[PDB]
RNA sequence: UUGAUGUCACGGAACAGGAACUUGAACAACAUCGUUAC
């Protein structure tokens, strides 16, 4: 079967890796913590930068479409 | 027509002077939905009618029985007559007994509508229905009565023995009278017969059957009623009758459903597909009961035989089958020659309710629902605790268990069936019929000598799985985001001639794997049929519209914790597609997106002129 | 395959011409008839390239045809369809696709706008269908009969409308002439039609020589009696050209040109009794003999001598036939013109216990013998069955005969009988006895008299002896007691009617005596004044069984 | 609306061939609404 995939792409198994890196799980003692934004910042007592404060930052209107496909990339 | 002929002879025949009437008075009760065919004009929407009395009643012709009694006669003499409608009569043995025959008709007192059955055409290349393939057909009901009077007017001591011999096997319940037989349509049985044989060779007798005009009109049969004794005579050469019956039972595991779309679309629950269900009469009422039809079960074997036998290199499925001596066309019939085997509906053993399951379509990108649909079905519920049995029987000939070939190719095609292939029903992509255990029995051992299991042993390990490489770099204190989404190559592999279901091909392989499944973490599948499961007691139900707290609970199917297959047949879906670069299968390629515009981009208000 | 053919046509449709246009709707046509039935081309699951430009030319071909819906496709391809239909093989594949056009095209014929091409090509469909109908009951089945009769009326639904038409006429005519050898009645207005053909001329086929013929022979006309004495030869069908011929030149009073004609074509006979050849050769003698012509004679014999041999050898002693219903009519012409009394009992006796068995019979006798493996039942009972079924459509569009010789039956020489012995045979005229001929014949053959003399005929009547037979035989099966007086009325008779067996002459005092019976005369009653007690009587039941 | 010296039509099964089948995780995070000021 690996053959087969061999035949058709020649060596750009590229979304393969990232396939590979989205259904990992933690093996142990590693605890990712992961969790929606807020709609401000005012509402949140850990003071995370929520929704409208990335949309001028980090999460632009230019460079979300890049970090919205890396597999495991830091949102704060 | 006619042609009778006007220069035969002249002749001149001495019949004694002995003369009886024997009279046989009854009753006859149908078994299975019978059909009588009466095609009339001014009525094109149903292309196969019924016989019907001006009042609506279920009649049964005089000609139908006639011609029945004809040819048990031709069957019991093993030689067919010859006639050519014209001439002096025929003087062999049927004809010599035909003449001497009265019956009479009957009514049934039931009038209620007919029930309408439909009928496609599957394509044996794709697995779906032909195109415009598709003919209703409406049948009567079962556990109608009708009243039977026959006469006998001839020269013997008493009825002959082919009489005898027939009326035994009619009440026997063997008295195949007319229809569709090969789909088991109307089988009937002679109940409560009485026999009485007259004198009209002396003087006074004849004079007392003459003084009433016979006991035609209906106060001399009720005055002749009280002279019948009970029970048929017994006869002297009892041959054999020539259609052998063998059961079948079959159950393994799985729901059930056998479509019906214009119940699904009267009927008071509402769902999108129901199961079928048939009536019976009651005397005058009807009852309602589930089943599985004859028609499918036909072609579901007539399916299993075809698509094994080679028939020098082209297989059986792709023949015409119009004008041909095939294998297929021996034992199933063609439109040249009736069939052998006679099918019949199957019952399931109890009183199962149906029960309602829902499901909905997830959307690849932005993994949600669909355009906001849900579609259920009302299926049997079965169990590997509640097996759900399905019994029932069908009838072969003589002549066709007597050879060696027929029952080989039978015996090949049950042994297909009974290992697990060729599921009975519908939705089978999810699991509906998904096992059986199919057991025949009354025939001797002739065809259940090839349905016994066979298996190898090789005793090897499935070779252990793979070590990962892919690894992540995660650290503390950075909260990170839970979607990804996951971009594809841009070139995809497609092809326009897929394989077809005609037969097994040759470097291509079949079965079937277990699996095991092992939870990691806590896992929900809701039991949607009811919302107020954690709702505490003694209080109010629920009003008839209020927005209450939702509360579902985990999927039971007969108080058993399961997982369907659909859940387990869309997860493996999604990887199996992202993994070979195939389209996005599921899509809402219409609805056009919008988007708020800001205030504080001055050069986009700045053309919005009024 | 039968989608990318529509893109093809697709590609380059110009909207303008009726080709371009006319193919597309072929294409079109052919994938919906490649769909409603399930063949294996329903697998291709494509579709068309250029979207939008398709979808536009798709549409503007729907929508600019319904004001020109004049019936210029459909009409067209179920013509071109049957025309394919036409020059096909074996008899099978052009019954499906008879049936399957008669199916496709029944229901675009029953509005106002019917075209005249669409309703020609349904008639021509049925008449063909009409002659490809296997017979299994001794008869003509009824079907055969009401495809004519729908032929006659879309013809004459055509008709209606014009007054002369050459192709839908000439249809017309082939269902009349078809009609009447299926034994029933001409249509009434079969006269008018058949002057309107004739006042065309112009023959071009075999079918108008015979209609041309039929009209002269009716209406007494010597007009297209030389046209049709110079046609041209080395044609398909040799036989039927001299046949033609031979009838043509008997209406001008040529003799000596008819038989020449007629022994040419009998020569060359098909195989097939089932062809439509053997009876309008039939028709041909019976018109020769009661038009008080002595040219029959001559043609009878030599057909009878030539269809003799048609048999079928499948063992060493068994023989095979085939039953063309008209077979007794033959050999009765035949015994009637022969003088010669060896020669009339050598006719005689080639009616006597054959195995003249319809289709069914051979179909279980095939199924038979593969049934047990054997190998020469299936190569020859093949040929009979492959022969006899494909001389249907013998004159519509047939080629030479496919078949080959039968063979030649030795004959036991009749010198094989010794000195005491005394031979009768009989034979049961039907011809004749219609009539009100005196009946059959009796034949006493007397191997030790004078050889000038040794062999006599005698003839008598068989109508009162019959119906004496029938109610002996049905007083026997319903009574035991009430027959015993019936036996002795049919000795009565047995005695009256053949009153030359009691002779000195004939039939001399004490000598053995061989019966050879024919007809009814197997089952009379003759157990023990009878020639039981005198002569040594023995049956046989046909001369050719005479071992020793 | 029959004609007489001659009616086996109770002399004839509306019969025969066609799988209501195929496709679908009861699932889910970013806003909504428009004007104010020179």
């Amino acid at each position: 079967g690996f053959a087969k995939l061999k035949e058709w792409f020649r060596d750009e198994l590229d979304f393969i890796e990232n396939l590979k890196k989205l259904l990992w799980f933690p093996e142990g003692d590693q605890a990712p913590r992961v969790c929606y934004p807020m709609l401000r910042k005012k509402d949140d007592p850990n003071g995370n930068s929520g929704y409208e404060e990335l949309k001028d930052g980090e999460f632009k209107k230019e460079d979300r479409q890049k970090k919205l496909t890396t597999p495991w990339t830091p949102w704060a | 027509h006619g042609k009778p002929d006007r220069l035969e002879k002249s002749r001149s025949v001495s019949i004694g002077s002995v003369l009886k009437e024997t009279v046989v008075c009854g009753e006859l009760v149908a078994k299975t939905p019978f059909f009588f065919g009466a095609i009339d004009e001014d009525a094109k929407q149903t292309d196969l009618q019924v016989l019907l009395t001006p009042d609506n009643k279920y009649r049964l012709p005089r000609s139908a029985v006639r011609g029945i009694l004809r040819r048990d006669l031709q069957t019991y003499f093993d030689s067919p007559c010859n006639a050519e409608l014209g001439g002096r009569p025929c003087m062999c043995k049927t004809c010599r007994i035909m003449r001497g025959i009265t019956v009479m008709d009957a009514r049934s007192e039931y009038n209620a509508p007919p029930e309408i059955r439909h009928r496609t055409r599957i394509n044996p290349f794709t697995g779906t229905v032909a195109e415009g393939a598709l003919f209703n057909m409406e049948v009567a009901p079962e556990g109608i009565v009708f009243p039977f009077q026959l006469r006998y007017r001839g020269s013997e001591d008493g009825l002959p023995d082919a009489l005898k011999t027939v009326l035994k096997w009619w009440a026997e319940g063997q008295a195949f009278m007319s229809g569709a037989a090969s789909t088991g349509k109307g089988r009937f049985r002679m109940e409560n017969a009485k026999y009485e044989t007259l004198d009209l060779s002396d003087e006074n007798q004849r004079n007392d059957y003459l003084k009433n005009w016979g006991w035609r009109d209906e106060k001399g049969l009720e005055e002749l009623k009280k002279r019948l004794n009970s029970g048929l005579p017994e006869p002297g050469n009892y041959r054999d009758p020539k259609w052998h019956e063998i059961n079948v039972s079959i159950e393994m595991a799985s729901p059930f459903i056998n479509g019906d779309p214009i119940r699904a679309a009267v009927d008071k629950r509402g769902t999108d597909v129901v199961t079928f269900v048939k009536y019976k009469a009651e005397g005058e009422e009807a009852k309602p009961v589930c089943a599985y039809k004859a028609e499918s079960f036909r072609g579901v074997i007539r399916s299993a035989v075809a698509r094994i036998h080679m028939e020098d290199g082209v297989p059986l499925t792709e023949l015409t089958h119009s004008d041909c001596e095939c294998l297929l066309c021996q034992i199933f019939g063609s439109e040249y020659e009736a069939g052998k085997i006679r099918f019949e509906d199957l019952v399931f053993e109890s009183d199962p309710e149906p029960v309602t399951f829902d499901h909905v379509a997830i959307d690849r990108f932005t993994g949600g629902a669909a355009d906001k649909k849900k579609f259920d079905d009302s299926p049997l519920p079965g169990s590997p605790a509640r097996p759900l049995m399905l019994k029932g029987s069908f009838w072969i000939r003589r002549d066709v268990l007597e050879d060696e070939e027929y029952c080989k190719a039978l015996g090949k095609a049950l042994a297909d069936v009974n290992n697990g292939l060729y599921p009975l029903g519908g939705k089978s992509a999810i699991g509906y019929g998904q096992v059986k255990s199919l057991g025949i029995k009354g025939d001797d051992k002739r065809i259940s000598r090839l349905m016994n299991p066979a298996f190898d042993e090789t005793d090897v390990a499935v070779p252990e799985k793979p070590k990962t490489d892919a690894e992540v770099r995660i650290e503390a204190e950075k909260v990170y985001y839970p979607h990804y989404f996951v971009e594809p190559h841009k070139k995809v592999e497609r092809e326009e001639k897929p394989c077809g279901h005609q037969k097994f091909h040759e470097g291509r392989l079949t079965g079937k794997i277990r699996c095991k499944l092992i939870t990691k973490t806590p896992l929900i599948v809701p039991d949607t049929s009811n919302d107020d499961f954690f709702r505490p007691a003694d209080k109010e139900a629920r009003k008839e519209k209020d927005e209450y707290h939702k509360s579902y609970a985990f999927f039971r199917l007969h108080k058993q914790i399961m997982i369907p297959g659909s859940e387990l047949r869309g997860m493996v879906s999604s990887v199996y597609e992202t993994v070979t670069n195939s389209c996005f299968r599921i899509f809402d390629e219409t609805k056009r997106l919008s988007w708020r515009m800001d205030a504080d981009h001055q050069n986009v208000l700045q053309d919005f002129l009024p | 395959n039968p989608i990318r053919d529509i893109q093809d046509r697709l590609k380059t449709a110009k909207f303008d011409n009726k080709d371009d246009m006319m193919n597309l709707a072929s294409s079109l046509y052919k994938y919906e008839k490649q769909l409603m039935d399930s063949s294996e081309a329903t697998l291709c699951q494509q579709g068309l390239s250029n979207r939008p430009n398709s979808f536009s030319q798709l549409s503007q071909f729907r929508d600019s045809d319904i004001q020109s819906k004049a019936g210029g496709q459909t009409g067209k391809f179920w013509q071109n369809e049957y025309e394919a239909c036409k020059n096909f093989q074996t008899h099978k594949e052009r019954r499906e696709t008879l049936e399957q056009i008669i199916r496709f095209l029944q229901n675009g014929a029953e509005e106002k706008d019917a075209d005249d091409l669409l309703l020609k090509t349904l008639a021509r469909a049925y008449f063909h269908r009409g002659l490809l109908y296997r017979p299994k009951g001794f008869s003509v089945p009824a079907r055969k009969v009401e495809a004519m009769k729908k032929a006659i009326a879309y013809c004459e639904i055509i008709l209606d409308k014009n007054e002369e038409e050459s192709e839908a006429l000439r249809i017309w005519l082939y269902a009349a002439m078809e009609l009447r050898r299926c034994g029933e009645e001409y249509p009434e207005n079969f006269a008018e039609k058949l002057f309107y053909l004739a006042n065309d001329g112009f023959i071009s086929e075999l079918y108008d020589i015979r209609l041309f013929l039929e009209y002269t022979e009716r209406e007494e006309d010597n007009n297209f009696l030389d046209m049709i004495l110079q046609e041209n030869q080395d044609r398909e069908r040799l036989f039927e050209l001299c046949l033609y011929k031979a009838r043509a030149c008997f209406h001008l009073n040529q003799l000596n040109d008819v038989r020449i004609y007629g022994e040419s074509a009998i020569d060359n006979a098909p195989g097939a009794f089932a062809d439509p050849f053997w009876d309008e050769l039939v028709e041909f003698i019976r018109m020769l003999r009661n038009k008080k012509s002595e040219l029959w004679k001559e043609i009878a014999i030599k057909a009878w001598d030539k269809c003799r041999e048609k048999e079928m050898k499948v063992g060493n002693n068994i023989y095979l036939s085939w039953y063309w219903a008209r077979q007794r009519e033959l050999y009765d012409l035949a015994f009637m013109a022969q003088d010669g009394i060896e020669k009339k009992t050598r006719i005689a006796d080639s009616l006597k216990s054959r195995t003249t068995l319809r289709i069914q019979e051979l179909n279980e006798l095939r199924k038979d013998a593969h049934r047990k493996q054997n190998r020469r039942l299936e190569d020859k009972l093949d040929r009979i069955i492959e022969q006899e079924n494909e001389a249907r459509d013998g004159a519509y569009l047939r080629r030479n005969p496919p078949c080959f010789t039968g063979g030649k039956r030795e004959e036991i020489p009749f010198a094989r009988l010794p000195q005491n012995w005394i031979a009768v045979h009989f034979y049961l005229n039907e011809l004749e006895s219609h009539e009100g001929g005196k009946g059959g014949h009796a034949l006493i053959y007397d191997p030790q008299k004078a050889e000038k003399d040794q062999w006599q005929d005698k003839s008598f009547d068989y109508k009162e002896l019959h119906r004496k037979f029938l109610e002996w035989q049905e007083n026997y099966i319903l009574n035991e007691e009430g027959s015993a007086d019936f036996l002795v009325t049919l000795c009565r008779e047995i005695e009256k009617a053949m009153p030359f067996l009691f002779k000195s002459e004939v039939i001399p005092e004490d000598r053995p005596v061989l019966w050879i019976p024919h007809g009814f005369l197997h089952r009379l009653p003759l157990h023990a004044e009878i020639f039981w007690e005198r002569h040594a009587s023995r049956y046989l039941p046909a001369w050719h069984l005479f071992d020793p």
